[PDB]
């Protein structure tokens, strides 16, 4: 007779992935041109 | 290191200012003083 109960983690040096990393999709995205308000910053500092 | 990026690239805002002030030879000094009289009128004097 047998009888106990045990957890364990999912090791996530090995598994823990596995899944759509939401970085990517949104760091390939706008975040270039997003970076790119630089110009409309340069303009409100020049009248700054 | 097979990045699709060739050349990396900075946009540094550069601002450059210079400025002068021209002021002449003369005494903005303890001559810039209120009313000698002010509220000690009480005090006689004619050649102060």
């Amino acid at each position: 007779d047998i009888n106990f109960y045990t957890r364990q983690v999912i090791d996530p040096r090995l598994c823990g992935g596995l899944a759509f990393s939401p970085k990517l999709n949104l760091f390939r995205y706008l975040d270039a041109m997003s970076l790119s308000w630089n110009r409309s910053r340069l303009k409100i500092s020049r009248a700054t | 290191w097979n990045l699709d990026q060739e050349n990396l690239v900075s946009q540094p805002r550069h601002n450059v200012m210079v400025k002068s002030k021209l002021s002449p030879e003369n005494n903005i000094g303890k001559t810039l003083s209120v009313n000698p009289f002010t509220t000690a009128w009480e005090l006689l004097t004619l050649s102060f």
